[PDB]
This record gives C-alpha cells, structure tokens and sequence, in this order.
C-alpha cells in the first residue's frame, strides 16, 4: 500500500538514515572515492552500530551488481 | 487551503538543454503547512531510477545507486504522491527545477495526467526571496545565514524542512 516513508515507525526511519550512510561508503569505495569506513560507523548510533556493519556488508555486495568508477561507465 | 514545502533529489541535471531530460528523481520530500504551523503531515520517498546517480549528484546528496536498488519506482508512487499534493500551495525554491522534473516523470507514465501547475498552485521561493531581498545572495543557504538558521549532506526531506523555516520567516 503506502510508501511513505515519513509515516513510518521512527526506529523505522532511524534504520533508513543508517542504510544511506553504510550504502554511501559501499558506493564510495565502488566508485574509489575516499573513505574511512570506521570513521562511518562510529557516527551511528551506538544501538545501531551493528546493524550499520551487517548493512554494510549487504551494500558491499550489491555493489557487486554495479560498474567500478573506472568502467566506461564512468569515463 | 494548505501549503506543502517541497524539494527532490535527482540523478543529476544538464548544463545546457531541458533540464531534466535523461534524468530521474530519486528522493521526494514534502512537509506540510497549515495556519504557518507544521502539522507533521509529511511525505517522503526514494525512488529506484532506470540509471546511475551522476558521481556529481552523489556528491551533493549522498544517495547511492546501491541505496536505491530495492525502491519503488516513480510509477509505483504516482497517485500517492499526486493524492497528497493535489490542491496545495506548492513552496518550492527555485520550483522550475523540480517541477519540470515532476513533469517530466509523470509524462513517462503515459496517463495524460495534466502539468503540475493545474492541480497546485506554485510558488517559487527564490521568486519570493528575490523580490524581498533584491541584489542579495538567495540560495537555501544564504537564506539560513540570513536568518541565523543552524544546520550542521542534503537531502529533500531535510531540504523541505529547512526551506519551511526559511519561507515562513520570510513570510512572517
Ligand atoms: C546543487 C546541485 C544540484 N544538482 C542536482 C542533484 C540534486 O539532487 C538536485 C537538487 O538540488 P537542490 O535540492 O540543491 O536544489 O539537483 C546537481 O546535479 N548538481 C549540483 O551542484
Ligand atoms: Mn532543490
Ligand atoms: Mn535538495
């Protein structure tokens, strides 16, 4: 039904914010921007920690499905 | 009647030539203002786009293609979306931007669904900013230095809210 995100439970949204930041550091290192990975997940909230890791991971893999910055996409 | 404070996120844009064309939005965010007061009545979407998020776009936004792959569609969220601006007063800085961008994906649904501008009024806010501060610097940004916003990434969701504060100062 509804996509609204903005109607959503916080904690909800509060999973959202951290999927963009763990998804964020894939997608630097895909594209082989700079990035300190640790720096990242301390920012999150210390309840959230692990789950920014275990997101983190499942990023990395989809990035997988995704050109490198130095494929012709990218030229 | 309602005023909805919009923004988008997008894949990017072109320098030269319409805009958005080749393009696609990839996070909506709207909050809504009734009597200069948020009600809480928001919306907030990201989008799976047909194509790569320009690494320049990337780096103003910070969403990632990675991030989008498991969103729904623009098409998925056409009619929520419409049902829940219909009718408003659009608030939206620099709303040429989003609009054509609005339009533009609503034309790809092929539902001859009418231009934004008919259903919604619109008002553009940089307009508005210029017309109160002529000569002046009135980005989001300048506009929050102006008025001694704090706000220590964007996104549309949180571009909406600030431009809310930003609009209702202006207009208090
Ligand atoms: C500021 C800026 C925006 N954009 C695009 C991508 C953004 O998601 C979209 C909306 O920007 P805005 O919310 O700051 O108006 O415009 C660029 O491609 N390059 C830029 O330098
Ligand atoms: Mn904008
Ligand atoms: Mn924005």
């Amino acid at each position: 039904y509804d996509w609204n995100i903005a109607a959503k439970s916080q904690e909800e949204r509060d999973k959202v914010n951290v999927d963009l930041a763990a998804s964020g550091v894939a997608y630097k290192e895909r594209l082989n921007i700079p990035v300190i990975a640790e720096q990242v997940a301390r920012e999150q909230p210390e309840n959230l920690r692990t789950y920014f890791m275990e997101r983190l991971r499942h990023y990395r893999q989809l990035s997988l499905q995704l050109p490198k910055g130095s494929d012709p996409a990218y030229q | 009647t309602r005023q909805i404070v919009l923004d988008t996120e997008t894949t990017g844009m072109n320098q030269i030539g319409a805009h958005y064309e080749g393009h696609k939005i990839i996070e909506i965010g709207a909050v809504e203002v009734v009597n200069r007061r948020l009600t809480g009545n928001n919306f907030h979407v990201y989008l799976k786009p047909d194509r790569l998020v320009d690494p320049e776009a990337f780096g103003v936004h910070g969403i990632a293609d990675e991030f989008l792959l498991d969103k729904p569609t623009f098409a998925e969220v056409a009619d929520e979306f419409m049902d829940y601006i219909r009718g408003a007063e659009l608030v939206i800085h620099n709303a040429a931007f989003d609009i054509g961008f609005m339009d533009y994906e609503f034309s790809l649904l092929k539902r001859d669904i009418p231009k934004t501008n008919t259903f919604c009024k619109v008002t553009d806010s940089l307009a508005v900013a210029r017309k109160m501060f002529p000569g002046k610097r009135n980005s989001l940004d300048a506009l929050c230095a102006r008025y001694e916003i704090d706000n220590s990434l964007h996104g549309a969701l949180l571009d909406a809210q600030i431009l809310a504060e930003v609009y209702l100062a202006m207009t208090g």
